[PDB]
């Protein structure tokens, strides 16, 4: 597929309803995926690996934090994914705690100090 | 701009609103360095 | 230009010597708890230089990029070294260095970069008391 | 009838210069292609995918205008379905955007300097035209000054 | 009412202009009245593209 | 041929590894939605953009229930 029909498939995945019914949300999605689409900042998977470790330390779970290391190794052992940074950032952002802040914690470089 | 920041950050009685003024002289120095980075990247031409 | 960049390394060494020496039981549980929270920021200092290593390996970094990149963490380590020197000079332990931190918390308010930092350090060190 | 209006459509795509009898024969190719389809997702999502195709290529307010114009078009329904099929079938600045010296209550964002680089392309496009002109005048004369004689004149060829 | 159906067709003209069709004002008026009869637009997409090609063989 | 199925195997492994990652952080998404997300991430996309969309679209289905 192309991305433009694929965002519709996402709109049909999470909502049960038809795509001729809900088109306001698909319209709101198309604005935000468009015009901020492709990577424009520097990708680094190691910082995201350490932040998946910091999330699993935030649960105080050290065993899966060591399981994540061999999974993170296996992702590079196969090497059939174009953006390793994206899916780990994505999955880290979508975490849910069964049962902080980030103005002291330093992120990636934006390539706004570097020419595009 | 920078001599004043060099003085006020080593002046230990300048208040906390004069030391907020001097923090508005920190933001526009860090932005200056961002600009200079953009310049240097485009030199790797006159 | 190199001379301008040199003071932050002294403001690293002063911090790590503090973290070694004043975590001992002669210096009290609140200094233990404070050194346990400044330990996190040393790790966060390692965080940046790893990414910068990755970029320098990729055939690209200059001194002017570097100088800009290290500015937000340049202020932090300055605050850390000053605070550790202040705790050393009075030999503050126990409740004296909850008096000092109660003062320092009001002392830094401006720019709000350091306000979060000192607030986290005083909330972290205050548990045993 | 409608069979006359297909020939009017046949008259529109013909520019004026036989030549009314070529028309009635092109009318047959129009009928032979009308029944090829007859032999062998609402409207508004199709607007969203092309608005997306715009927005990835930059130029955000232009998508924001196309959606506003089809909004009052959704307030005749069969003709936009034709318009989504034809796309590229034809022929193959203001100082209130990137300026803060003017405005009334102008906001602040500091410098961007990544549209200043597309403000140098704003000059490179002007230079690419006025170099294409000097490419299109030395060629149209070298094609006539170089040949055997009698290639620019039809009357010598008789 | 003929002023309203005029302004809506004018709005119809511009969104087919920036999508860069070859249809002009009169071809759009023809196509709108042909679609109003009940003619399938999916076939009109074929007959216009064939007619514009066969026109160039005459010139 | 055969190598065109061997690479299908080499991605069939990775789709399990990302599934284990996804479940130990526990998204409220399953394998089929995740296939749309990996299809999106192959062409190149910002997770800061996509994740916000997912946070909005989940607040559209319990507003019609």
């Amino acid at each position: 597929k192309s991305p433009n029909v694929l965002l519709q498939n996402l709109c049909c995945r999470i909502l049960g309803r038809s795509e001729a019914d809900v088109a306001q949300q698909f319209q709101y999605a198309v604005r935000v995926i468009g015009s901020n689409f492709a990577p424009t900042v520097e990708r680094d998977e190691f910082l995201v690996a350490e932040k998946i470790k910091k999330e699993l330390i935030r649960q105080r779970r050290e065993a899966d934090a060591a399981l994540f290391s061999e999974l993170h190794r296996k992702l590079h052992s196969q090497g059939v994914l174009k953006n390793k940074w994206s899916i780990l950032y994505l999955l880290l952002s979508l975490s849910e705690d069964p049962r902080s802040y980030a103005t002291l914690f330093a992120q990636a470089l934006p390539r706004d100090a570097h020419s595009t | 701009i920078r001599r004043y920041t060099d003085q006020r950050s080593l002046d230990r009685s300048f208040g906390l609103v004069g030391q907020s003024f001097c923090a508005a002289l920190h933001q526009e120095l860090r932005e200056y360095y961002r600009l200079l980075s953009v310049l240097h990247s485009q030199l790797q031409l006159t | 230009l190199v001379h301008r960049i040199l003071p932050v390394a002294a403001s690293y060494s002063a911090v790590t010597r503090f973290i070694e020496e004043k975590s001992s039981f002669e210096y009290g549980q609140v200094n233990h708890a404070l050194a346990a929270a400044m330990r996190t920021l040393v790790k966060e200092h390692l965080i940046l230089v790893s990414q910068l290593e990755q970029l320098h390996r990729q055939g690209l970094l200059s001194l002017q990029k570097l100088w800009f990149y290290i500015q937000p963490a340049m202020r932090t380590m300055d605050i850390l070294a000053s605070l550790a020197t202040s705790v050393d000079k009075g030999e503050c332990l126990g409740g004296s260095t909850l008096s000092l931190l109660h003062d320092r918390s009001f002392s830094y308010t401006g720019d709000s970069q350091a306000q979060e930092l000192c607030l986290y350090l005083t909330k972290a060190a205050s548990a045993p008391y | 009838s409608i069979t006359q209006l297909f020939d009017d459509l046949c008259e529109a795509l013909l520019p004026a210069a036989n030549r009314k009898r070529a028309k009635r024969s092109l009318k047959k190719v129009a009928y032979n292609a009308l029944f090829t389809n007859l032999f062998q997702l609402p409207a508004r999502n199709k607007i969203l995918m092309l608005s997306f195709d715009l927005r990835v290529g930059g130029l955000g307010p232009k998508a924001d205008r196309l959606e506003e114009l089809v909004e009052e078009l959704e307030a005749v329904g069969s003709v936009l379905d034709l318009l989504v099929q034809l796309a590229g079938s034809g022929p193959p600045r203001d100082y209130f955007l990137n300026n803060k010296h003017v405005g009334r209550n102008v906001p602040y964002s500091g410098y961007d300097c990544d549209d200043l680089s597309v403000f140098e392309m704003d000059v490179q496009s002007l230079i690419s035209r006025e170099e294409c002109l000097c490419h299109s005048m030395i060629q149209e004369t070298l094609q006539v000054m170089e040949a055997a004689p009698g290639t620019g004149l039809p009357t010598v060829g008789l | 009412n003929l002023n309203a159906v005029r302004e809506t067709m004018d709005v119809l003209l511009e969104i087919s202009r920036i999508l860069n069709t070859g249809l002009d004002m009169e071809t759009l008026s023809i196509c709108v009245r042909l679609c109003e009869q009940g003619i399938n637009p999916e076939a009109l997409s074929s007959v216009i593209k064939e007619l514009r090609k066969a026109t160039e063989a005459l010139k």
